[PDB]
């Protein structure tokens, strides 16, 4: 049936995946013990959880996700958390050594002896699955262990399974903030390796996530908890179609068909319009018009891109809650009448709507609003090529002065692969204006 | 049922035999008077391997004492356990030794060998079926070397069917005190290799080095040295007397340690030795036991086998261990020094694990070594013999006794054959 | 499903034993004294058994 | 040592074992059981 | 009727037989005294015990086994154990002298005066038995007493009784671990003596049993108590056909006929699939598919052989518990669809299934899981010859330098018998080859 498997590689990607399952157990009302109250939803594992959890005759929900990391500190800590009884011990694949931010160390030195184990997990999860539309991969481009390990496993799952979908989600590197200077080194290594195998990649940047927090959420001092709950809401919204239904039901297969124009570039942008603090939503009203203005207001994007400097290709909107096609179609029509919205002439239509009646729920101990009508806005524009334009002039300098190469060549590589990525990157930009130029 | 009768010989054996036996009584918890205080059921089962029954719950040690000088026995009798030894088992002579090996081998033994044969067969008939016998003495020990060579030869044709153990201490290489000692040792070893099958090699200098290393107590007593080697000697005997899944018979052991008949000489090895504060500074783990077990410093027998290679190794582990750690420890050391063994035989290890700890500690062990480290020993004595046989020093005595230089020729030639034999097998 | 509960084999069987009770009550006899009237017949009257 | 015990109150000790049994020197009796019946019956020493 | 006699030779083989009998009384609930409660099961010796125990009018269940040993240490201690009252005194056949690992010493020196005694036991066991399908023999190859004494007695019981089955079970010598260097001496001596008389020799290796313990059982420091329990479960599973019924009932005679293809080679491999920890089975589910995947997973074999380096001939699975033909026949059909598992083209069908309804129970004070569906996997493959291939290159070196020969020639033997066995082995490998050649 309609189920999937999630992947969370790296200490970066494990705390966020933890929050998602924390959120996911909430709307399903899953108790931290592992079982419901005297009410009956258990069986052969076939209900709203059959797509996410695995609650067999034992009555314990087994989430369909694998957490892999190379350092035991955080994973053992969450192994001592609140839902650890729910979590499968060796689905929480731990490690004893790190990649030291080195792409190839996590790709050559240690990834060999651990991938065989996780493949057993994948196949032993594959057999119990029925339809398994695809995979939910959560990582980070600046992965000290997320980057290198994922590149190894993603091609391994691609070569044996090239018939099903693979969904990619990672933090985009901060355009002007760098907590690591080898991060641009490994990031371009991941991109050029993933471009020919990654199906649909989606990125996000924390700075504007922070910027939103003190703009409208009005929190000048949030924490990761807020960051994880926001993206957890994002993945919840895209997965609500799997959980509930609405006016029309849409699937990732429709998303991949209706978003990516051509091969290579598969990098659209997600956005959630009703990001507002609580105290506001009491005394104002929400409707499709303003949130449509909000989701298309450029400053509400979490990626530092000026859409006026680019051109729109596709726009996929997922209205979760009580909406009607009438105001929807009328409002988006006014958007089409807008002149500043410069779509490419190649797309007469570029709108992909998915309706779900279920209202978005608040989280206990949270800071969000009380949303009845919500949209997660998925779109791809040509204003993104500047981001890679930032990386290459960042990249070309240090490669020319070949910093830290002694580290990389010290444990066994050469610069030719670093050479390949540069025209792999270069081919990306030249393509972007070529498709950008009508 | 299979038992052992002990032979005490030499004036060194006079001290070790006392120390060796009192440890056993203390280990089995018998009071000095001899009335057993029932505390341990396993020892309540297995003293019959070594002791027979006296009236009133008294346990006669089945050992025979032989010497010439009465004063040694009187000191032994006046010891803490002289009462538990028998005046029946005290055979001696009316002569002074002067540790002329020939006198004890031809002159003094003749009128005493009859009596000692009578006593042992009386003891042998007192028991049912032996594994065999063991002997405590010294190879360079004058009166002990003279008597044993006679006794070992006599018991050969007597009972050629039993376990024929020998426990001898090597004199100090740096100084032998006795200057005719190299004559005494060379004579004995000629017939020993013919008559013996097992031989324990012990040297005092190494024991002196051990005291400087772990005992760290400046001035010890020779009894403390007797305490160490008796514990090692007891350890190899614990395996017989105690239950637990480990194979006990020395023949179960001997065939595994002895590839070729001429291999009789073996190097002991013991387990944790602890110093001043390390009793409360040591975490007892099989890894650190295994590390300390295979330490050239922990070695005490002859000298460092580092100069050579390892033929066969056998370590018995005493206490609450398991099959897995001993297995992985053997693999670790197998990978640790793979080249330092001989390519003739891999997996040259013979492991036994005694589930019963000793009284006081839980995890202990013992090791017996057969490596290429004995060459320098008889190489050392080779120069001494050749130098002293170069100009027949101190020789008129043995000719007066009735000995001739021809005997000395084959004794060294026998020894020289061993030099090539040990060399040829490894080198 | 009671037919499927009927489709549930357990392989039962039964037998007996007499030794223990025999050993328990070995060499033990009860003794009582009684009487039967025979005067109903016109020949005999009475007789006593143990 | 740190261990457990044996020689539980007779009747025990099926014939066949190897070992000395305290004060077994007065077996005018015949069976393995009868001896052991009296042997453990006699811890009277202290 | 359906009964058998068990044989336990070797102070190595004695503790495992104790554990099996310890296990065997639990499913029968036998109290250590020797009698059930006041409930009625005693009689002329006819109930679930009749195939295993001998509970006559005396009411005491007498196991139909013979413990033979030559060192009275362990046998007296177990005679001081817990069930010693159940055990028959001179059925606990003991000896006063050892064989010193020497096969021929245990085959010539002392076995002559004791075999007549045990021969009296077997016939007095034979007369009371009714059907006595065959014998169950626990022994070992590198037996200090297991090797030599078993070989003589199996010679004697074969010549007088050659019309019934004889089931052989011995610990296979560890390939790279050697507790004795004379172990190759007696081991190949045993093999050449048994090949023309042994009916079905089944081998196990302790290393992988240990390897299993810290893979899925997750015990880094187990003991024999666990080791004997694991193999004790194995013999329990194969004997469950005798104890209970199933969807179909299978017997050793069927096992003999259907497993061994051709004479000489009668050496299959056994494997128990659901070996897992208690908590793992607690929040996970067991079903025919994944356990079928597990039993054919190469690392789950207790013998260090790679099936991809060999080829499969016979495969017997003994499903114990609540199972149905539907999923089982479909699963094995999918197994036949698998390409990696390379059966020989000679056998189209090589799958012998024995269904048993009785679920495998847990043991008090045990470490197993709560199994409802279990399978005992008996299979034979050509990947076994590497073991003897390992054996011979060990032997050929050592026989060339004639180590320890003085020990054997000293007490009565020569080199011809040692010579004779090596071409027997050399026959075994060469016989293992052309059968592997299609
Ligand atoms: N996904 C994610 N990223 C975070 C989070 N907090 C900070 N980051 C950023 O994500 C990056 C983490 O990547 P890595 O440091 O390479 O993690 P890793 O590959 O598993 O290896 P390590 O260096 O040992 O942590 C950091 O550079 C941070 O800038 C978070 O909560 N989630
Ligand atoms: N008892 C004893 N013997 C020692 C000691 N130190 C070294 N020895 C040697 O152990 C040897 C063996 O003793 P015996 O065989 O009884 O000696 P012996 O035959 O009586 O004659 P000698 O060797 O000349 O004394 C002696 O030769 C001593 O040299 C010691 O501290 N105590
Ligand atoms: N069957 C079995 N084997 C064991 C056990 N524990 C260890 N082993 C191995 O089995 C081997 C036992 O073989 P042997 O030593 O010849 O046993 P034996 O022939 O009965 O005679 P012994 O020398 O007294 O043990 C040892 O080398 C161990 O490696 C166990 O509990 N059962």
């Amino acid at each position: 049936m309609r189920e999937c498997i999630s992947i969370h590689v790296g200490q970066a990607g494990v705390q966020i995946g933890n929050a998602c399952w924390e959120l996911y157990c909430l709307e399903h009302g899953i108790q931290p013990d592992g079982q419901m109250p005297s009410d009956k939803t258990i069986g052969g594992g076939d209900d709203s959880f059959n797509t996410f959890f695995s609650e067999t005759g034992a009555g314990k929900h087994v989430p369909r996700a694998v957490f892999v990391d190379l350092e035991p500190t955080v994973v053992d800590e969450v192994r001592t958390g609140t839902y650890r009884q729910l979590f499968h011990p060796e689905q929480l694949i731990t490690g004893k050594e790190d990649a030291a931010n080195n792409y190839a160390r996590g790709h050559y030195t240690i990834g060999k002896e651990i991938v065989d184990l996780v493949l057993d997990r994948i196949r032993k999860l594959a057999d119990l699955c029925t339809g398994l539309q695809g995979f939910l991969i959560f990582h980070s481009f600046g992965g000290g262990t997320g980057s290198g390990f994922a590149s190894l496993l993603m091609e391994r799952l691609s070569v044996d399974y090239g018939k099903k979908s693979k969904l990619e989600f990672a933090i985009y590197p901060a355009p002007q903030v760098s907590t690591a200077v080898v991060e641009p080194y490994n990031s371009i290594l991941t991109t050029h390796t993933t471009l020919e195998h990654s199906d649909c990649a989606f990125m996000v940047d924390n700075e504007a996530i922070y910027d939103i927090c003190r703009r409208n959420l009005d929190i000048e001092r949030p924490t990761y908890t807020n960051l994880n709950r926001l993206i957890g809401q994002i993945v919840s919204s895209i997965t609500a179609s799997l959980r509930f239904d609405g006016a029309l039901n849409v699937d990732l297969t429709e998303f991949q068909t209706n978003l990516v124009p051509y091969p290579r570039i598969h990098f659209p942008l997600a956005t959630y319009a009703p990001v507002i603090s609580a105290e506001k939503a009491y005394h104002e009203q929400l409707s499709v018009a303003e949130i449509t203005n909000a989701c298309f207001e450029p400053a509400n994007q979490m990626v530092k891109c000026d859409p006026r400097h680019g051109k729109y290709m596709a726009c996929c909107m997922l209205y979760r809650g009580d909406v009607v096609p009438k105001d929807v179609n009328a409002a988006i029509a006014t958007i089409k009448t807008k002149r500043t919205i410069q779509f490419v002439d190649w797309c007469p239509t570029g709108f992909k709507v998915g309706i779900n009646y279920q209202p978005p729920t608040v989280v206990p101990g949270g800071d969000l609003a009380k949303v009845q009508r919500a949209v997660c806005m998925l779109s791809n524009t040509t204003a993104i090529a500047e981001a890679w334009a930032r990386l290459d002039h960042k990249f070309d300098l240090m490669y020319a002065k070949r910093a830290f190469v002694h580290w990389y060549v010290g444990e066994g590589m050469e610069e030719g692969e670093f050479s390949e990525a540069r025209e792999d990157l270069a081919a990306l930009e030249k393509d972007y204006e070529e498709v950008g130029v009508d | 049922m299979r038992e052992i009768v002990h032979l005490q010989a030499g004036q060194c054996g006079n001290q070790i035999g006392a120390k060796f036996w009192e440890v056993i009584s203390d280990e089995h918890g018998i009071d000095p008077t001899g009335t057993y205080h029932g505390d341990s059921d396993l020892q309540l089962e297995r003293i019959n391997v070594y002791y027979n029954e006296a009236t009133g719950g008294k346990y006669v040690p089945r050992a025979v004492l032989v010497d010439l000088e009465p004063g040694t026995m009187d000191s032994v009798r006046s010891g803490p356990f002289g009462q538990i030894f028998r005046p029946d088992n005290f055979v001696f002579g009316q002569s002074g030794a002067g540790n002329n090996w020939a006198k004890g081998h031809y002159t003094e033994g003749a009128e005493l060998v009859d009596s000692v044969l009578d006593v042992v067969r009386k003891e042998a008939e007192s028991c049912d079926c032996l594994q065999g016998f063991q002997l405590t003495h010294s190879l360079g020990g004058g009166t002990g070397s003279g008597m044993g060579t006679l006794l070992i030869s006599k018991i050969r044709e007597e009972y050629p069917d039993r376990i024929m153990n020998t426990f001898s201490v090597v004199p100090s290489p740096k100084v032998s005190d006795t200057v005719v000692e190299p004559y005494n040792a060379t004579l004995s070893v000629h017939q020993l290799v013919e008559n013996t099958d097992e031989t324990y090699c012990i040297d005092n200098e190494a024991l002196y080095d051990i005291c400087f290393r772990t005992l760290k107590l400046t001035t010890p007593t020779y009894g403390d040295l007797n305490h160490l080697v008796s514990a090692t000697m007891s350890g190899v005997t614990t395996c017989l007397r105690f239950p637990g899944q480990l194979n006990a018979d020395l023949r179960k052991l001997a065939v595994n340690m002895v590839p070729f008949p001429r291999l009789h000489f073996f190097m002991p090895g013991f387990a944790p030795l602890t110093s001043r504060g390390s009793q409360q500074y040591r975490a007892l783990t099989v890894p650190e036991l295994t590390q300390q077990m295979f330490d050239a410093k922990n070695m005490m027998a002859a000298c460092d086998p580092r100069h050579g290679r390892y033929l066969t190794v056998a370590a018995v582990f005493r206490g609450r261990m398991s099959m897995k750690e001993v297995d992985e420890q053997m693999l670790n050391v197998q990978n640790k020094n793979s080249s330092y063994f001989v390519e003739w035989i891999p997996n040259n290890v013979k492991t036994a694990v005694c589930d019963i700890p000793p009284r006081g500690l839980k995890m202990s062990a013992t090791f017996i070594g057969n490596s290429t480290a004995i060459q320098e020993l008889f190489k050392r004595i080779s120069e001494q013999f050749t130098a002293m046989f170069r100009r027949k020093a101190f020789l008129h005595w043995y000719t007066g006794e009735g000995m001739d230089e021809m005997e000395f020729t084959e004794a060294e030639s026998n020894m020289n054959d061993l030099v090539s034999e040990y060399q040829q097998y490894q080198d | 499903r009671e037919t499927l509960e009927f489709v549930d084999p357990f392989r039962p069987y039964q037998s007996f034993d007499t030794l223990k009770r025999f050993i328990q009550y070995d060499g033990k006899v009860l003794r009582f004294f009684c009487l039967w009237d025979d005067s109903t017949s016109l020949f005999g009257d009475r007789r006593e058994f143990v | 040592t740190q261990k457990h015990n044996l020689f539980t109150p007779e009747p025990h000790y099926i014939p066949g074992y190897a070992g000395f049994y305290p004060q077994l020197r007065y077996q005018v009796g015949n069976t393995y059981g009868r001896t052991t019946a009296q042997l453990l019956t006699d811890p009277s020493v202290q």
